RNA sequence: GCAGCUUGCUACCUCGAUGUCGGUUCUUUCCAUCCUGGCCGUGCAGCAGCGGCCAAGGGUGAGGUUGUUCGCCUAUUAAAGGAGAUCGUGAGCUGGGUUUAGACCGUCGUGAGACAGGUCGGUUACUAUCUACUAGAGGUGCCCGAGGUCUGCGGGUAAGCUGCUUUUAGUACGAGAGGAACCAAGCAGCGGCGCCACUGGUGUACCGGUUGUCUGACAAGGCAUCGCCGGGCAGCUACGCGCUCAGGAAUAAGAGCUGAAUGCAUCUAAGCUCGAACUCUGACCUAAAAAGAGACCUCUUUAAGGAUUCCGGUAAAAGACCGGUUUGAUAGAAACGGGAUGUAAGCACCAAGGCAACGAGGUGUUCAGUCCGCGUUUACUAACCAUUCGUUCCUUUCACUU
RNA sequence: CCCUAACUGGAGUCCGGUGAAGCUUACAUUCUAGUGCACAGUCUAGAGACCUCUAGGGGGAAGUGAAGACCCCGUGGAGC
RNA sequence: AGGCUAAGGCGUGUCGGAGUAAUUCAGUUAAGGGAAUUCGGCAAAUUAGCUCCGUAACUUCGGGAUAAGGAGUGCCUGCU
């Protein structure tokens, strides 16, 4: 079972459930739910948003 | 004229689409005995749908020997009891029933469907069974259960529902005697099927009342300029000129589900006693948490949740035997998310 | 065919043009019909990833373009499940020239190809950089 | 000779109107069979053809031109058969064509005007009485009274049909080139039935951002399509997911066995064995209103039990259906779990700058605030109080009571 | 459009009030075939059919609306 | 203009209740595809204000022209 990250909100994926993103470069991106894909599709940036786990980084630096 | 060919609009298989006569499926048919004896069938309620990660063990598949992801359905079965033996005197006109006797001690939320048979005739009703069937009027025995859904939470039901169940033997006489031996008592699930086997799954469907051809037949749309001069979700002609009549075969509005299905080869993915085992995080929605032993079943099954699912070993099954699933996760995340 | 091990929708039907991602002087080439697809009354071909489709290069060399040639689909924007429950989902679609037997007539394919056509058919894998 | 699906002939019906062509939608039928099944012949090695016989269960699609029918063409396809149903189908649709009034071109005519040429434009009425069908109810019939469980006279089904790839096998066959079949597996297309763990859509619950304006400002709100924009639980849904075999019997064409007429021979005249996607059975759905109107068991005959009221939802257009009712978690509240959104107001500090007043905004308090048409715990309130039928009604045409 | 789905408001559906019109010789629960002025719910022979009610889309009643405006006829008109 | 509000006029563009089907009138949204629909892009969608840059064939020299195609735009502080 292999073990995969929320790109965005940085929640471990569900066995069974999310998605997996690829754009054309290659790059990959796991989505845990439709939310975090939205968001990634609004150019919102994880760590400009409060609720995950990238922005709860940036804000804990200070 | 030279015709555009497309199949027709729906099955004729399921005719007349009225509404079930039971909110209990009933079976018309029974397989063939292939071992000791046992009862052919059980019920549980439909509790819900989760999803686990299981080793592939399907021979042959492609996705042999991987992980996959397999929704299941979850049944809760609790045990369920033997209430009556009926014996069938088998003629020119069929099958009728000749004997019956009831079991002694009957739970007491029996009566909420009938008036409970008293503890009366056994041995004497039983001797007289055992006479029928050494005179050869008895062509067949079969098992009266009735569940108990006043140990489920999800289920707001105390009155039990009743319903014959076919036993396997390989004689009549043999039969009897296991039919005596399981008389009063209570039967587990595991005491009728085991762990990855086949078995087919009746119900009554979900209930979507009058519903339109669009839906209840699938057809077409009015399509193009059509969709807005009136009439879009209506069929397109109801006949022709000749013969002057609508045909029944031409789809029309009614009644849409809630009706007898059966389905078949379903897999039992894992027979469980622990309900907090397959219960997800805040409750299965609508129903609440699985108390008592359940059941897996691989996919769907007809019903909406709390119906009753009746259980029987498989009538049209190909594969042999298929193994004990190896189920490496089962899904307790919130349903609710 | 060879089944694949995934569920692919056939998320591009009929007049679709697909941008192509090989090397053989086409750029956007339409969907004409889908090679093994029997349909169903007003039902437009359908294709999903890893079928091939008799297409039309719409765009490309001069050589190249209003010919009727073959493709096979190696990417879809329509999401589609793998057999362990992940959805997948590409940012584009992209399909590359081929013959009958599936061998590309290009030589690169930029951009990753579905796992799925890499198995179906072999040459695309190997003709592709990465395999996603 | 057949058919009546082309065009004629005819004038029997209809001129107090049976609404035209083509398409579309939906249903059905025929077989003279395009594919799929079974066969026979071959100038049939195999592959593949050609010809014929049985067979109508299933399939027979998508596009460019054209109003088209028809036909041409394109790429798929197992194949992309033909025809009937008032040239099926306008109280279903459409209106491109034809078939009104306007106008142009050509031709004809002295002219008005005409054309079986072409062209541009040109109103598609009705609240369903009966019948038929699709579903849902109330009765009466049958019937100890009631309930439950069954049976199955019957009705229906396509519940499956069909390809690709692998294997057999680069084998049989063939000089080579080429190249099969039984069995076996997976996948796919179409069809059917169901389902909502997953994914997608919606989600006028809800949460947030923001424009214009109004309520004096802040805060909180109204309105502008839910103002708009972003996100979205439950539910519903497909673009998602599950299941979707045979086997047996009896046959068609046909292939044979035995077998006489006709000493032999003969598949046929009796008899017998095989033999199809057909038929039957088997699955599946439905079915005591099967008038032969059913079987069995249980409970009880002032009862069993049913309905109404009550609290509801696995059900639901009305009815009906399925449950619970204190011996109770049926619904709601409260709290908690599980979720949605995105970090509330106030306060403090900072803020480009401004002498100041002020100051969009940033940070902390604060994964906060708000919200939940989910669950759990919990009798806290509400499931209480009734009523009614199970008797022909009055009567003493009484099995009784002042 | 493939191929439809969900949602919003108004109708509809159900309840209270109010309250018309249009088809109608009669009968009428039909279905098949034939027959018949050759396009029958009523004739003929069969096959079905217990009655009442509700909802529903319009197969049929060659449904209803209009003494066909197409064609011909009339020793009928009108305009040109 | 449109939107939101005064004053003034109204809740009488004179039926209500209920919230539960199909269907229907009028709207919102819609994955992937994007005219494959259709006689025909009918209907719907797209674009859209203002400022600046830039603007083709052709032309009767008037125009075509807002051609086309690009960029900016809110709030706050201080100013010219
Ligand atoms: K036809
Ligand atoms: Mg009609
Ligand atoms: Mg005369
Ligand atoms: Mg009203
Ligand atoms: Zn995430």
């Amino acid at each position: 079972m292999e073990q995969r990250k929320c790109y965005f909100c940085g929640k471990m994926l569900e066995p069974g459930t999310g998605k997996l993103y690829v754009k054309k470069d290659g790059s990959t991106y796991f989505m845990c739910s439709s939310k975090c894909m939205s968001n990634f599709a609004l150019g919102r940036l994880p760590r400009r948003t409060e609720w995950t786990e990238k922005g709860k980084i940036q804000l804990k630096k200070a | 004229m030279a015709s555009i060919h497309r199949p027709k609009r729906g099955s004729l298989a399921f005719s007349p689409r009225k509404r079930a006569k039971s909110h209990i499926p009933r079976f018309r048919a029974w397989p063939e005995a292939t071992g000791e004896p046992k009862l052919q069938s059980f019920a549980g309620y439909k509790v819900g749908m989760t999803h686990v990660i299981m080793v592939d063990d399907t021979k042959n598949s492609l996705t042999q020997g991987m992980e996959i992801s397999v929704p299941v359905t979850v049944i809760e079965t609790p045990a369920i009891r033997v209430a009556a033996i009926r014996a069938y005197a088998e003629d020119s006109t069929g099958e009728k029933a000749i004997a019956e006797v009831w079991a002694a001690d009957l739970d007491p939320e029996l009566k909420r469907r009938i008036p409970i048979p008293a503890a009366g005739n056994q041995a004497e009703a039983l001797e007289n069974i055992g006479k029928l069937i050494e005179e050869g009027r008895v062509s067949d025995v079969r098992a009266v259960i009735y569940t108990l859904p006043k140990s489920l939470t999800g289920v707001p039901k105390k009155v039990p529902d009743i319903m014959e169940s076919g036993i396997s033997a390989r004689d009549l006489g043999t039969k009897f005697e296991y039919s005596k031996t399981i008389l009063g008592t209570l039967v587990s699930v595991t005491d009728v099927f085991k762990n990855g086997t086949l078995v087919d799954t009746a119900a009554i469907t979900i209930g979507k009342g009058t519903q339109g051809p669009v839906k209840r037949w699938g057809i077409q749309l009015m399509k193009g300029k059509h969709s807005r001069q009136g009439s879009l979700r209506q069929v397109g002609t109801l006949g022709a000129f000749n013969p002057s009549r609508v045909s029944w075969r031409v789809p029309q509005m009614g009644q849409m589900g809630y009706h007898q299905r059966t389905e078949f080869n379903k897999r039992i993915l894992k027979i469980g006693s622990d309900g907090e085992e397959v219960t997800p995080e805040g409750g299965f929605i609508n129903y609440g948490l699985v108390r008592g032993d359940y059941i897996l079943i691989k996919g769907s099954v007809p019903g909406p949740s709390k119906r009753l699912i009746r259980l029987r070993d498989p009538i049209r099954a190909k594969k042999a035997d298929l193994g004990e699933p190896n189920i490496l996760y089962i899904s307790r995340e919130s349903k609710q998310g | 065919m060879k089944g694949m091990r995934s569920n692919i929708p056939r998320a591009l039907n009929a007049g679709a043009q697909i941008a192509c991602v090989d090397n053989t002087g086409a750029k956007v080439v339409e969907i004409i019909s889908v090679k093994k697809y029997r349909g169903v009354k007003n039902r437009m071909p359908c294709a999903g990833i890893g079928d091939m489709c008799v297409v039309s290069v719409k765009k490309g060399t001069p050589e190249m373009r209003k010919q009727v040639l073959l493709a096979v689909v190696v990417r879809q924007k329509q999401e589609f499940r793998r057999p362990d429950g992940l959805h997948v989902s590409f940012e584009d679609n992209a399909m590359v020239i081929t013959d009958e037997e599936g061998i590309p007539k290009g030589t690169d394919i930029k951009g990753p190809v579905a796992r799925e056509v890499a198995e179906r058919f072999p040459k695309i894998g190997t003709t592709a950089s990465i395999i996603v």
